[PDB]
RNA sequence: GCAUCGGUUCUGGCGGGGGGAUAAAGGCCCAGGGAAUGUGGCUCCUCCGGGAGUGUUAUAGCCCUGGGUGUAAUACCCUCG
RNA sequence: GCCAGAACGCGACGAUACUACCCGCACGUUGUAGACGUAUAAGAAUAGGCUCCGGCCUCGUAUCCUAGCAGGCGAUUCCUCCGCCGGCCUCGAAGUGGCCGUCGGUAAUUCGCGUAUUGCAAUUUAGACACGCGCGGGAUCAAAUCCUUUGCAGACGACUUAG
């Protein structure tokens, strides 16, 4: 959907025998804080044994793109659940920031391989500081250089509620 | 995964004219004239040097890339035809009964006639007529020959297999039974 | 001298009632309105006149024409189609007429 | 070896040419992102085509004949406007067609009703001497 | 949206399914269509995959009785395209009946609808619709292997009009390049002033 | 279940509705092939039937077990009295199909075709053709030549209409028959000056057909009343037991 | 039919206040450190457009860390008219 | 090729008494899936086109027409635009357009008289297709069925013939 980077800080109850708990922080993507704490209590009850009921959140907050105006590659480590076991994957993105390619990436799965958001577990995004770290060969051919291209075959726009045009269109923009 | 730019080029000598208009080109030189409709496949044509043709497809897919090559040899096909022609040979294969043929000369029109008896010992005198612009003529080399030549790699080859297939063995074992005409040589009429 | 026309009315065909899929409500029309696309130009006739006038075979009043009345009331869809209320219901065989657009209560 | 080839010829993509935006905004290319979207942003002077810094895509946009020369790639805002002004990119695109139609539509929305009857008073006075120049020619032949 | 007495349109380029859906709807609300060309229509796809979908249409047919209510299947390009528009009204009903008497379909051109302007439906054209290296048919050559007797008189006849056709361009182009001369010739030598008054206002 | 033993359909579906013909004189509905090469040329021709009779000659066959041998067949005789040509018609191509535009007429017109105008012709006027007949020496029949000239002009297939002379058989019958005729010939400006030169003038059979020429024959075969399934079709009768 | 009001409701435009990294970016200025899809120079090849190499701002510019202008502007969320 | 021929699909031709047919204008009982500027003819390509050969093309957001009592009466002015008739050419896919000529009308410029009262809104009863009528002009003077008869036909009608 549309999305934006948390941070959720979580810790167990304080008892008699161990007061002041340990502290868990997590990166969750999310659309709002509401079902950001939600996905928190889920990965947490993987890893350690706490639950929501005998639990507690520190604090939430919002991380922004530091630079949202270069243009940068990701890359991104998951696994997610096929209708028969579980695989791990790695693919990449170049845009902007990196909540898109968060987005870019569900939108890609869901088309490619038929995998829902129930499904996908995001272990890892890391930008690529240089150039020579890139493997796949459909980004390879985005920073070759000196790239430029025409745009041939464009449909022109017209409105959709003007019918019966009186001459031929064209295809040459 | 579509590919943004794929290209070819191709050489051309300092001979003939070459034009294309509306995807479609036009090859003359000293031996004639060839022409070729393209319409049908998306390229660009362009002249990228004094006597070099580029063509190229601009964010194609695998499927379509594929095509791009397949342009370039035809062309050049073309090119080599109008400036050397081509030329095919073929050999009679009988094991008892001899096979007999008549290339009689134009019927009134530019296509040649190539009549066909006696094989296996048959009654049917079987006719084949020639594509225009192919001439077939009785080698005096060596026995048992067929020579087809002409300008356009397209139409000499086409006949050529006109005259294999018609001659074919039924009911039989065609391991035993090797009668027929069959092709043996491709080269050009010039060198 | 005096070659031009005489309309200050814009034309608008009548197409069908109200209606779901099974459903139709005679209460109330929808009208086209020519040259309208959007829902904000649809915002200019809200609340003008809108009239259907038709031929009848009696004499009655020096007159062989008849006239219903009716107004705009609201948009409808994305298109430009707006809603109309008539004192009477339209005859239900007029879906495809002319009806006349006034342009009475201005600004 | 005489070569002939008619075929047609589009405006490239590339770093430098300036897009025109659907609502009247110029914007120049400063970093291509996919087949689909470019980063661009133009420095003017004048409100009306000044635009900001951000990604547009490329279904919204016409390439227009201006390509400003020796852009480097992902320039900041404030050295893309000095070469807007060296080129003098305002001035280049006020005498293009497209600027010119522009021009001459605007001036026709924004008619009064007044004013309408005076347009169509001073065309007839100029129909009248083009139809005896015309009627003049014709029967000459 | 406009509203005219009658509109004619060209049907050379025009997908034969998204055509029918555009008429279908301006024939109910109030407008007059007439069909020019059917024989120069579009269908998506190889022409192989027509044959077979009109072959299994020829298979249907009343058992007890073939002159009597069984589908009958019409062979020219006009009822082609009019059975495909029959399927998107209400037919069977006394408004669906008054809609199609509103239509008018032809092989070529004929007398009384060429000298007029024919207008052109872009949301069918095959050209902005289809994408490039897709495979296409048209409608005039599904019909010849079907039954369809007059093809070869339609061809010949439309090498006439084509022919009247040029020599009507020539005396077009000779007007346009003498009235062109008029406005030259007389702008300059007699308005002072309405020249520049005109173009304020945008003329 | 199905059939048990397999057995042919009974009868053809080709000729299927089997109705009294619309008109008594046969209908011809297709002609040769044209070709513009040949002279011109009439392809039709219309009699009487008589009777038939025996022959006896010998056959010519190489390889037949009757070769150079007498054999007897059966013969069929017409009788066949010239015709008259009284006019001619053309016919233009439309996208619906043909479609005659003109048709001229001969200056006299015989006894024997006015009466197929006419049910009752007995006390009738008799002023079938009078006010067309006219149109001949008048402005040196400008009209005529009109028409004549529209059909060299616009027609690609021409017809020549002819009657029978049935005074000359022993028919009791005095109404003519009537038909249209085909000319295939080298041109349209041949065929209509070809056709105009026989107007009222006759026709024999040995000009049309020749000897040892292969033809066909329309006419309409001989009539039963109502009929049952059996000799109708030609099914099997029932048992000799069989009820109702 | 119009004007002035009452009940219900749909739909436009304008002026303020609060919050978060007291938004993040960004423009101009100051200090330090890096690199390549290496600008200008310099070397070689190609005259046929140009290509290859060297090397850190010069006759283009970009990236990372800290500070000033700042309680900057704007987006999103909430709220008084 | 061959068989049937839509009984609500179409074309050519012959003779047409009874005003049924043709021409002129005169009104209007009467009809309609719906006039209100009902204004616009190249063909072809779309990974290419148009042209006045200088150039032009995302865009019909265009072009033509458009003032006066629902549009009067005169004048100063101006050779434009529109219409009814007539004669020659032309048009066959379901036959259309062009040229010439006589006559009637006419703000491109600038003025003089007339408009009220429909009372503060109420269709602006205005278009072209048919059809029914009324005059006064022209041309025209026909057939079909029953009945008697035939057997190339037949349950009865129908069909092929004769009077
Ligand atoms: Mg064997
Ligand atoms: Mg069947
Ligand atoms: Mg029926
Ligand atoms: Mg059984
Ligand atoms: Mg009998
Ligand atoms: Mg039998
Ligand atoms: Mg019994
Ligand atoms: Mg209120
Ligand atoms: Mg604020
Ligand atoms: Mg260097
Ligand atoms: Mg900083
Ligand atoms: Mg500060
Ligand atoms: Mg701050
Ligand atoms: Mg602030
Ligand atoms: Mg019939
Ligand atoms: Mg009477
Ligand atoms: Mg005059
Ligand atoms: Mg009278």
């Amino acid at each position: 959907g549309r999305l934006q980077e948390y941070q959720v800080i979580g810790r167990h109850l304080p008892t008699e025998a161990n007061p002041n708990p340990a502290l868990y922080r997590m990166r969750i993507f999310a659309p709002n804080e509401v079902v950001a704490k939600s996905r928190f209590w889920y990965f947490l009850r993987g890893l350690k044994k706490v639950k929501k009921a005998t639990g507690e959140i520190v604090s939430v907050n919002v991380i922004s793109e530091k630079h949202p105006l270069k243009v940068k590659n990701f890359g991104i480590w998951l696994r997610y659940d096929s209708r028969s076991g579980t695989h791990n994957m790695y693919k990449e993105y170049r845009e902007t920031s990196r909540v898109a390619a968060v987005e870019a990436m569900y939108a890609d799965m869901a088309a490619r391989h038929r995998a829902r958001f129930r499904s996908i577990h995001i272990l890892k995004v890391v930008e690529l500081e240089k150039t020579e770290d890139v493997k796949r060969p459909y980004i390879k051919q985005l920073v070759a250089k000196n790239l430029s291209f025409p745009l041939p075959h464009r449909v022109p726009k017209i409105s959709t509620k003007k019918i019966f045009s009186a001459k031929r269109p064209s295809t040459f923009s | 995964m579509r590919y943004i730019h794929s290209e070819e080029t191709i050489p051309v000598p300092e001979n003939l004219k070459v034009s294309i208009k509306s995807r479609l080109v036009t090859v003359e030189g000293p031996r004639g004239k060839l022409q070729k409709d393209l319409s049908h496949i998306a390229v660009n044509f362009s002249v990228v040097k004094k006597g070099v043709i580029g063509l190229e497809i601009h964010h194609g897919s695998r499927k379509d890339v594929a095509a791009l090559r397949t342009v370039r040899t035809i062309i050049n096909n073309m090119i080599i035809g109008v400036t050397k022609g081509f030329k095919y040979k073929m050999r009679y294969v009988y094991a008892h009964f001899p096979i007999n043929v008549n290339v009689e000369k134009n019927a009134e029109t530019g296509c040649y006639e190539v009549e066909i008896r006696n094989f296996i010992g048959e009654k049917i005198v079987r006719k084949v007529v020639m594509a225009p612009g192919v001439e077939v003529e009785i080698s005096k080399a060596q026995k048992d020959e067929l020579i087809l030549s002409g300008n356009s790699l397209e139409a000499v080859s086409q006949s050529a297999a006109d005259i294999q297939q018609i001659c074919k063995v039924r009911n039989k074992d065609i391991r035993k039974f090797l009668d027929g005409i069959y092709v043996s040589e491709k080269g050009n009429i010039v060198e | 001298p005096s070659e031009a026309g005489h309309r200050l009315y814009v034309k608008g065909r009548h197409l069908s009632y109200q209606r779901g899929r099974r459903n139709t409500h005679p209460k109330t029309s929808l009208i086209k309105i020519e040259g309208v696309d959007d829902t904000a130009a649809a915002n200019f006739y809200l609340g003008k006149r809108v009239a259907y006038v038709y031929r009848a075979q009696k004499e009655v009043r020096g007159t062989k024409i008849r006239v219903i009345w009716g107004k705009i009331t609201r948009p409808h869809g994305n298109s430009g189609v707006v809603r109309a209320k008539f004192t009477h219901p339209l005859p239900a065989r007029s879906f495809g007429a002319s009806v006349r657009i006034m342009l009475y209560p201005s600004s | 070896a005489e070569i002939n080839v008619e075929a047609t010829s589009w405006r490239r993509v590339e770093v430098g040419r300036v897009l025109k935006l659907e609502n009247g905004s110029l914007a120049a290319i400063v970093e291509i992102i996919d087949h689909k979207r470019v980063l661009a942003d133009g420095p003017s002077s004048d409100p009306k085509l000044a635009t900001p810094r951000g990604i547009v895509p490329l279904s919204r946009a016409l390439l227009t004949p201006i390509v400003i020369p020796k852009l480097p790639r992902g320039a900041r805002t404030g050295a893309v406007k000095k070469a807007w002004e060296a080129y003098g990119v305002d001035a280049k695109w006020k005498e293009t067609n497209w600027a010119k139609k522009q021009l001459q539509q605007e001036r026709r929305q924004s008619l009064t009703d007044f004013d309408r009857f005076k347009v169509m008073r001073l065309k007839k006075q100029r129909r009248f001497e083009e139809r005896k120049a015309l009627a003049k020619i014709k029967a000459a032949a | 949206s406009s509203f005219e007495s009658v509109v004619v349109i060209d049907g050379k380029g025009h997908l034969l399914g998204r055509l029918a859906s555009i008429v279908a709807k301006q024939l109910l609300s109030g407008q007059k269509i007439v069909v020019v060309r059917c024989e120069a229509l579009n269908i998506s796809g190889e022409f192989f995959r027509a044959k077979l979908k009109y072959h299994a249409y020829l298979r249907k047919m009343t058992r007890y009785n073939p002159t009597r209510g069984g589908p009958f299947h019409f062979r020219a390009p006009s009822r082609i395209f009019y059975k495909a528009v029959r399927g998107m009204i209400p037919h069977k009903t006394a408004r669906g009946a008054a809609a199609l008497e509103r239509l008018k379909v032809f092989e070529g051109v004929p007398p009384p609808y060429d000298k007029k302007k024919k207008m052109v439906v872009p949301q069918a054209l095959r050209v902005l619709r289809l994408q490039p290296g897709r495979k296409y048919c048209t409608v005039g050559r599904l019909s010849h292997e079907v039954g369809w007797k007059y093809q070869d008189v339609v061809a010949r006849l439309e090498e006439r009009r084509k022919a009247k056709g040029a020599a009507y361009y020539e005396r077009k182009k000779l007007a346009a390049r003498q009235l062109s001369e008029a406005k030259k010739a007389a702008a300059a030598k007699v308005d002072p002033k309405v020249s520049e008054a005109l173009a304020a206002y945008g003329y | 279940s199905h059939r048990k033993y397999e057995a042919p359909r009974h009868g053809s579906l080709a000729f299927l509705p089997r109705k009294r013909a619309a008109r008594h004189r046969g209908r011809v509905k297709s002609f040769p092939k044209d070709d513009p090469k040949k002279p011109v040329h009439l392809t039709a021709a219309m009699g009487y039937k008589a009777g038939m009779t025996t022959i006896v000659r010998d056959l010519d066959r190489p390889g037949a077990k009757a070769h150079k041998k007498e054999v007897v067949e059966a013969v069929t005789i017409i009788d066949c009295p010239p015709m008259v040509v009284v006019g001619l018609v053309g016919y233009i191509e439309t996208p619906r199909g043909l479609r005659s535009l003109t048709t001229v007429w001969a200056e006299h017109l015989s006894d024997e075709v006015k009466r197929r105008f006419y049910k009752n012709w007995y006390k009738s006027k008799k002023k079938a053709f009078t006010k067309y007949a006219k149109k001949y020496a008048e402005n040196n029949g400008a009209s005529i030549t009109r028409e004549l000239e529209r059909i060299k002009k616009y027609c690609t297939v021409v017809r020549v209409l002819a009657h029978t002379q049935i005074r000359k058989t022993p028919l009791k019958q005095k109404k003519a028959h009537l038909m249209e005729i085909q000319i295939n010939g080298g041109s349209v400006a041949d065929k209509v000056e070809f056709g105009r030169s026989l107007f009222e003038k006759p026709v024999t059979i040995d000009t049309i057909f020749e000897k040892d020429e292969m033809i066909d024959v329309i006419a309409v075969t001989k009539g039963h009343g109502f009929v049952g399934v059996t000799a109708r079709w030609g099914t099997k009768k029932l048992p000799r037991k069989t009820h109702k």
